[PDB]
Formats: structure tokens, C-alpha cells, sequence
């Protein structure tokens, strides 16, 4: 369970939620989300549901999108490179720090080699629920 | 060459606004929001061009952004919006209103159009220089805002318009913005949440229990914000919400850049946000914050991958975020995240001359970014340094050129 | 379709916005200028 | 979503509809349903009926709201809520009470009134409907009409004294003085078989204290109907109303009243052999509103 309460108990508890052990059987749908990171810059607490980073069709689509946006990213880096400003930067083309990291391009080459053969507002509501409401629920 | 399916609503609004046909010509709809929609239009009469001409960024042609609020919004709320935008005119980082008028219920606000680029476009591929400049501008804007003595509850990249070609950005939405009221007429009694109303039997302890029949009231505190970008202060309904919730949101945006995760905190409710904070920081730390704010908190039985983990700091967190991307290879070859990856590899212990100069400078920049992140990410409000204090960081040496 | 929300001006929740705007209460509220007097006070101060 | 079992009522939808009706009711709608549009007033019809009523409810401090069901029929959005109210008295009435409390506290909050919400949330609000359709008499109420709103008019012949009704039992453990209080649910009290304490366990330690229980008022009123329609050769029939709480001692003998309430049926025990019930159910009427 998770329990957060007023120290002086003058006001009702804010969050009070408890879960039976049986509903916790699956690790994918915990009521309290887990840090299942996923990939492709998604939410850290969500992942690649119905998605596989190694799926060759997905790899090809992402590679095509990336090669489409190569020039724009290069323009961004050229605009912003160690001068802390744009107009001050006005007067070397690039700096590439090497890494052992795998990327879209290297993984793509590996795969090719492998296959080479509503509103936002709501009415204010009361806090105390009647006992008859509890019975009805 | 524009979707006519938008043109029908354009002309509908046009004839719904009989005092605008001569005044302005509608160009296009540029912005969409939860509380309103934003329309681009041309200025028929040049007086508005002369008015706040300095305010109008002179990049490109001068256009005007039209603020068509939704009718459902409270007239009192709209009055707050227009008054707040009125009383911070001429700041060059806050957007000043130029005109405002209404037709019966419908109300339209005239704002200077700010040519910007979508946050989705560039968060992945922004050099740490870009983060530096963006955060510097944003903190200067919030410094002005807090100097004026208000709180802009909804702080998010969608509500901040930054231009790369100009290299500058301005805040626009002030929809949920709240003016800081008079807090009162040591820090342990600063905010134990006993303020304003309700200010100044033993043997029974509800430490491990929830009453069967509940006969007590809930906190009544403002909860305005966004899905995510919400501070522990407001998240636990902690009383006397301070301006520093804004800088907390700023730090959240900052961390979103460092990790290339846009939906950084997918919180479907308060519970999701609280548990996510528990994951990132630790059960004990969140309990300590709640105790500081005069609030009991308990959680047991839950399983965490990092049990009170990440106490090393946020470095390990962004570290394994980038680690899994590295193993997969999500990022492109030219992605600027790899330099950050190398920075964390080096610091966690886990021609060439220009190269060494460049890497030294990025060492320093990543260093200072990570020690300003922890500077902002602290639950204590009184300890949380103000926006001017953030700007006084050694990371912000580019203001020193004044 | 998705235009379902809460009309704080009318303190009412609507399944459809296009019908709430043409609702009798909402139309009467729109036709009443007494609710917008404070707004007009700062509107005129612009000019 | 989530209709209750045995009913056609969904809590969320019914609360939404009732709030909608409360916010946007004008007496001109009832005038339209009355085909009395030539009598439409510019002042009273314009003003919001129930919002104003809830206001004076707040200042005066009363806890009971009297609702005219034909007003619900007037509002298009709550035409179905009318039939839901007739067919399902208790559930819909509780829904209405919760919605009234919600609307009161919301109206205080939205205007930021200086009046404190301490009293409001602690108070219990009640909705008392009336003008619920026709009378139909009592000879014409088939057994399928059990637990429905009915409208009865007649003469109050006799009124019994106040009968205490147990609400909370006060069983006391003789051994360890474990005095547990048992609330009554659906007219049933469950005795602790042994001492509810774990350290002390003695089944005979329980001995109910009659005097320290908390009771509630109950008055039975004998009403002789005077239906608008009478079948051939039908002598007048007497029905037994059962009022509760504040309505006790309100209706005096000889008053010609019109009463609305829930048509109930209860087994009657054949006292020849204890705990044996007759298969014919006695019929009575719980009372919600008296005009
Ligand atoms: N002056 C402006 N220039 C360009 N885009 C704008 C401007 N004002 C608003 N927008 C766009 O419209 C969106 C919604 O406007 P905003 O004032 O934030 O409304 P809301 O109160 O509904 O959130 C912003 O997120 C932004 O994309
Ligand atoms: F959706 Be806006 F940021 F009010
Ligand atoms: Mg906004
Ligand atoms: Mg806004
Ligand atoms: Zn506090
Ligand atoms: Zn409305
Ligand atoms: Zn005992």
C-alpha cells in the first residue's frame, strides 16, 4: 500500500491506495508504473508496447527518417557550437568525438550484413461520501 | 494551399467577429491549446505595427498572433489573464498584449506573433550550447516574472516560444498564472501548511489505517498545471504554493533535454507523479519532504528496481537512460547526446588540440549543468535557490559580457 | 464529438459544445453584459 | 458505464443530469409544460429557481430540499431521471442527496464566500420529492409496484405515539469490557459470537445494554384514502403510513393531506410459531413528503 496522511489528522488523507498481491502478477501493468525505459526517446515510465527496436521494418523506417533529417541536425550543430551565442558566432565546420556506441547507422549496417545472404475543467466536488453511496458502489 | 477544413472555421470565426473584418485579415491557425486556439493574421492598420514596434521581433515580416479564447473559460479567469498580461508589458521576454476586445461572450486578445519552432523538432538534436542559451533566456524571463511577484503555474516547452535563428525565446501562456498573494501579514514553521485559516485526543494513531467511514475534508489548494511538470509542493497539495514550483518545472524541462525524453513524467494522476518521484529520488527523501511540510507518508510492499536508489545523483539516471539507447542504437551518428554519454562514462568511471579544448569545455558545461540540476531539484522550497540565484551560477558566464 | 466538457460560465457539464453554446442558459449568459463589466473596464483602458 | 444491478441507474450519469438540472432550471420551463405561457413572468421565470433555493438554504441553514418531480419532467435533459426516480426511490434519492451536498459546497467554493465549509460538509442534506404523478388509489397497485414512488391523498384518522427505532446496538463484553457498537444495516443486527477482542474470548460475556443504544423516531399514521376515482362498490380503505425522523408528530388527526412515498411490503410473522412468516406480505408506505 501507499499511504499519505495529515500529521495532525485534521484533514482527510490525500492519497490512500492499497493493492492485493494477486493483481500484481504481471510486471507490465503494475498500478504503480515501473521504470520500464523503452527506447526511441519515449517516456521513461513507458516502453515499446507493440514495438520492437530490432524490428527490421521499424529500423528501416527510423533510418529513413533519420537520413531525411541529417541536414537539419547538422545545421543545428553548426548554428550552436561552443560560442554560447548565435550572432556572436558570426565571423571548424564540425567536431566529431568518437565513441564505441552503436547507433542507427551501425546497427543498420549490421542488419544489412546479416540479411546480405477533455475540456481541462471540472465541477468542484465534495469530499465526504455518504454511507449510502458506499453501499451503492 | 491551406487545408480548407480549417478555412471553414476561419470564416466562421470571421463572421462571428463583426468588428474584425476591416481591422485584421486572418492568415492561418498556428497554435492550439487546451484553453484556447491561436490564429495568425495580417495587420490591416499600421498603428499596431507602430505600437510596440520595438516589442515586435524584427526577424522576417511583422505579423500579429490572435488569441481566441474558448467561450467556456471563466470571465473572471479571462480578466485575470488580461490584467496580468497588462501589468507586465514591455519586458521583451514576457509577451505584452497589444489589443483586446470581445464580441458578447467571445473574447479575442491581440499578441505579437513570435516565429518559433516546435519543441518536438529539436529536443533530440540540441547541442549543450543550445540548452545553455535556452535555459539562460528562460531563467531571465522567470526572474522578471518573479520580480513582479506572481506565479506562472503552467511552465512547459509548449508554453515557451524559443527561436533558434534569433537564439532567443519568450514566454506566452499565462492562462493559469497566479499572482502571489500576501503569504502573511523558522523554516520548520515556514510551511508546515498552517497558514491563513486554521493558524495558531492522544493515544490513537492512524499510522497504518484508513477509516472505514470517512468523515473529514480534503486539502483545498490550487492544482493547476500540466500532465507532468508539477512540483512536489503542489503534487502533495502542500499549502502556500511558492514561486519556486516554477523553477522546479524549469529543472524538469532541463532534465528532459538531458536524456532526450519528451514525455518525461507521464502522470495520469497525483499518485503517478508521487510514485515516479519516489522512483527517481527515494522513499525516504519523499517522506522527509512530507514531514517537512507537516505531512505523514508511508509506502511498503511495493517493489522498486532502485530501492532508495539513485542516491549517487541524477547522473546515474540519465546515465542508464542513455545506456539503453546506446546498446540499442536509437540515436543517429551525428546526435549530440553521444558527447554527454562520453561525459558520464568518464565522470562515473564506468588536429587533436582543438579536440581537447572542445572536450574540456564540454566537460565543464556538463559539470555545471548537472550541479545546477541538483541545485533546482531539491524538495525544500526555502533551500531551493531563487531564479536570480540560478542565474548567478558559474554555468551562466555569458551574462557576464554585460 | 469529443467536445465534451465543463462550462464554468454556466457551471454546467456538456456532452457537446455546439449545443451548450446554443443552450438557453448559455445564450442568456452571453446576452448579459453585466458579467463582463470588469473586462470592459480594462478593455477601454487600452485606448 | 457501470449501471447498478437490478436497476437502470448509473451513478455518474444520474449525478451529471441532476447537476445539469439544478444549474439550468427556470420556472418558464414548467410554464411551457403547463401550457401556461401566457402567464410567463419576466422576473420569476428568468431567475434560476433551485440555485436561489440552495442559496437561501445556505443562509437559513436548513438541511432538506423539496423537489417537484414535474420540474424534472420539464427539463429535457432529465426526463429519463424522472422515470428513474419513480422506479428506484432509494438509490436515486441518495444520488440526489449527494449531489445536493456537492452543489452546496461547490457554490460556496466558486464564489469564495466567507462562510465556512465546516458545517456544510458535516451536514447531511435530504431531497424530498413530491407531485410524482397521479394517485391511482390503492386497489389498483399491483405487487409489481413494490418500492416505487406513489402519491396518496386522504384523511389522517389516527396517529400512534413515537416508537423508538434502534440504530446502533451497544453490546458489552462482561469479561474485558469490550464495548463494541453495532450499526444496523438493512434492519439486521449481527451479534459477536465471542468477544471480538483476541486476548479475551468469552461468548457469554455479551449482554446487550438496552438503555445505552441510540434510537431514532418512528411514527405510524393511519390514513384513510379519498382517491380521485373509486371503483364500483368499493368501501374506503385504510393504509398505514410510516414517517421517520423530522416528519414525526407533524400530521394531526383530521388533517386532509397528500402524501408521497415508497410503496413497501414486509413479511408478517405468524406468531403461532416464532420465526415463521406468512406468505402474504403486509403493505405499507414509507413517507418522504407531506403536503
Ligand atoms: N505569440 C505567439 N506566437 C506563436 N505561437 C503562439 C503565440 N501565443 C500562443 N502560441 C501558440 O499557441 C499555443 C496555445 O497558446 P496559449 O497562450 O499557451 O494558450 P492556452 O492558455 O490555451 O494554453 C502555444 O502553446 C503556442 O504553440
Ligand atoms: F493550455 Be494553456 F498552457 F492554459
Ligand atoms: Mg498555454
Ligand atoms: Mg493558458
Ligand atoms: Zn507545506
Ligand atoms: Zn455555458
Ligand atoms: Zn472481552
Amino acid at each position: 500500500h501507499v499511504y499519505l496522511y495529515d500529521l495532525w489528522q485534521t484533514w482527510a488523507p490525500i492519497i490512500t491506495l492499497e493493492w492485493k498481491p494477486q493483481e500484481l502478477t504481471n510486471l507490465d501493468e503494475l498500478p504503480y508504473p515501473i521504470l520500464k525505459i523503452g527506447s526511441f526517446g519515449r517516456c521513461p515510465f513507458i516502453g515499446d508496447r507493440n514495438y520492437d527496436e530490432s524490428s527490421y521494418k521499424r529500423v528501416v523506417k527510423r533510418y529513413s527518417r533519420d537520413k531525411a533529417n541529417k541536414k537539419y541536425a547538422l545545421q543545428l550543430r553548426a548554428l550552436f557550437q561552443y560560442h554560447a551565442d548565435t550572432l556572436l558566432n558570426t565571423s571548424k565546420n564540425l567536431i566529431f568525438i568518437p565513441h564505441t556506441c552503436n547507433d542507427s547507422t551501425k546497427s543498420f549496417k549490421k542488419w544489412m550484413q546479416e540479411k546480405a545472404k477533455g475540456n481541462g475543467l471540472g465541477p468542484t466536488r465534495a469530499s465526504v461520501m455518504s454511507k449510502n453511496m458506499k453501499s451503492l458502489s | 494551399d491551406i487545408p480548407p477544413e480549417i478555412k471553414e472555421e476561419m470564416i466562421q470565426l470571421y463572421h462571428d467577429l463583426p468588428g474584425i473584418e476591416n481591422e485584421y485579415k486572418l492568415i492561418d491557425k498556428i497554435g492550439e491549446g487546451t484553453f484556447s486556439s491561436v490564429y495568425k493574421a495580417k495587420d490591416i492598420t499600421g498603428k499596431i505595427t507602430k505600437k510596440f514596434a520595438s516589442h515586435f521581433w524584427n526577424y522576417g515580416s511583422n505579423y500579429v498572433a490572435l488569441k481566441k479564447i474558448y467561450v467556456t473559460s471563466s470571465p473572471q479567469r479571462i480578466y485575470n489573464e488580461l490584467n496580468l498580461l497588462y501589468i507586465m508589458t514591455g519586458s521583451s521576454r514576457v509577451a505584452p498584449l497589444c489589443d483586446a476586445k470581445r464580441v458578447r461572450d467571445q473574447v479575442i486578445a491581440v499578441l505579437p506573433y513570435y516565429p518559433h519552432e516546435e519543441f518536438r523538432t529539436f529536443y533530440r538534436d540540441l547541442p549543450i550550447k543550445g540548452i545553455k542559451k535556452y535555459i539562460w533566456e528562460l531563467l531571465r524571463a522567470l526572474k522578471f516574472v518573479h520580480s513582479k511577484g506572481i506565479i506562472h503555474r503552467d511552465i512547459k516547452p509548449t508554453n515557451f516560444l524559443f527561436n533558434l535563428e534569433l537564439g532567443r525565446g519568450v514566454l506566452v501562456d499565462f492562462g493559469l498564472a497566479e499572482a502571489q498573494m500576501d503569504y502573511k501579514s523558522n523554516h520548520e514553521q515556514f510551511c508546515p501548511c498552517i497558514m491563513r485559516n486554521q493558524y495558531s485526543v492522544n493515544g490513537v494513531d492512524l499510522t497504518k489505517g484508513y477509516p472505514k467511514n470517512e468523515t473529514r475534508r480534503i486539502k483545498r489548494a490550487n492544482r493547476a498545471g500540466t500532465r507532468g511538470f508539477r512540483a512536489p509542493e503542489v503534487l502533495m497539495k502542500c499549502g502556500a504554493q511558492s514561486t519556486k514550483i516554477d523553477i522546479w518545472s524549469v529543472g524538469v524541462i532541463l532534465l528532459s533535454l538531458l536524456g532526450r525524453r519528451f514525455p518525461m513524467f507521464q502522470s495520469l494522476d497525483d499518485a503517478d507523479s508521487l510514485l515516479e518521484l519516489c522512483t527517481i529520488f527515494g522513499w525516504k527523501e519523499l517522506r522527509k519532504c512530507a514531514a517537512l511540510h507537516g505531512l505523514g507518508f508511508e509506502a511498503s510492499g511495493l517493489i522498486w528496481d532502485k530501492p532508495n536508489g539513485y542516491s549517487n545523483g541524477l547522473k546515474e539516471f540519465v546515465y542508464d537512460l542513455l545506456n539503453k539507447e546506446c546498446t540499442i542504437g536509437t540515436f543517429p551518428e551525428y546526435s549530440v547526446a553521444f558527447e554527454t554519454f562520453g561525459f558520464l562514462q568518464q565522470e562515473l568511471h564506468d588536429d587533436a588540440y582543438e579536440l581537447k579544448k572542445y572536450q574540456e569545455e564540454i566537460w565543464s558545461d556538463h559539470y555545471w549543468c548537472f550541479q545546477v540540476l541538483e541545485q533546482c531539484f531539491e524538495m525544500d522550497p526555502q533551500k531551493r535557490s531563487s531564479a536570480e540565484d540560478l542565474l548567478k551560477t558559474p554555468f551562466f558566464n555569458e551574462l557576464n559580457e554585460n | 464529438v469529443k467536445n465534451s466538457g465543463y462550462c464554468e460560465n454556466c457551471r454546467v457539464k456538456y456532452e457537446s459544445l455546439e449545443q451548450h453554446i446554443v443552450s438557453e442558459k448559455h445564450l442568456s449568459f452571453a446576452e448579459n453584459d453585466l458579467n463582463f463589466e470588469a473586462i470592459d473596464s480594462l478593455i477601454e483602458n487600452l485606448r | 458505464l457501470r449501471i447498478i444491478w437490478g436497476t437502470n441507474v448509473s451513478i455518474q450519469e444520474c449525478t451529471t443530469n441532476f447537476r445539469n438540472f439544478l444549474m439550468s432550471f427556470k420556472y418558464k420551463f414548467r410554464k411551457i409544460l403547463d401550457e401556461r405561457e401566457e402567464f410567463i413572468n419576466n422576473t420569476t421565470d428568468e431567475e434560476l429557481y433551485y440555485i436561489k433555493q440552495l442559496n437561501e438554504m445556505r443562509e437559513l441553514g436548513t438541511s432538506n430540499l423539496n423537489l417537484d418531480a414535474r420540474n424534472l419532467l420539464a427539463y429535457k435533459q432529465t426526463e429519463d431521471l424522472y422515470h428513474q426516480l419513480l422506479n428506484y426511490p432509494q438509490e436515486v434519492i441518495s444520488i440526489m442527496d449527494q449531489t445536493i451536498k456537492d452543489c452546496m459546497v461547490s457554490l460556496i467554493v466558486d464564489n469564495n464566500l466567507d462562510y465556512d465549509l465546516d458545517e456544510i460538509e458535516t451536514k447531511f442534506y435530504k431531497v424530498r420529492p413530491y407531485n410524482v404523478g397521479s394517485c391511482k388509489g390503492m386497489r389498483e397497485l399491483n405487487p409489481n409496484d413494490i418500492d416505487k414512488l406513489i402519491n396518496l391523498k386522504g384523511l389522517v384518522l389516527r396517529s400512534t405515539p413515537v416508537i423508538p427505532d434502534m440504530k446502533v446496538a451497544f453490546f458489552k463484553c462482561n469479561v474485558c469490557d469490550h464495548t463494541m457498537a453495532v450499526e444496523i444495516d438493512r434492519g439486521v443486527i449481527q451479534e459477536p459470537a465471542r468477544c471480538e477482542r483476541i486476548d479475551c474470548n468469552e461468548p457469554n460475556s455479551m449482554s446487550l445494554i438496552h438503555n445505552r443504544c441510540s434510537f431514532a423516531d418512528k411514527q405510524v399514521i393511519k390514513l384513510q384514502e379519498t382517491p380521485d376515482f373509486v371503483p364500483d362498490g368499493q368501501t374506503p380503505h385504510s393504509i398505514s403510513l410510516c414517517v421517520y425522523d423530522e416528519l414525526v408528530d407533524s400530521c394531526r388527526a383530521g388533517d386532509r393531506i397528500e402524501v408521497t412515498g415508497t410503496f413497501r411490503s414486509i413479511p408478517i410473522r405468524a406468531n403461532s410459531r416464532q420465526r415463521v412468516l406468512k406468505s402474504l406480505y403486509k403493505t405499507y408506505v414509507d413517507v418522504v413528503h407531506v403536503k
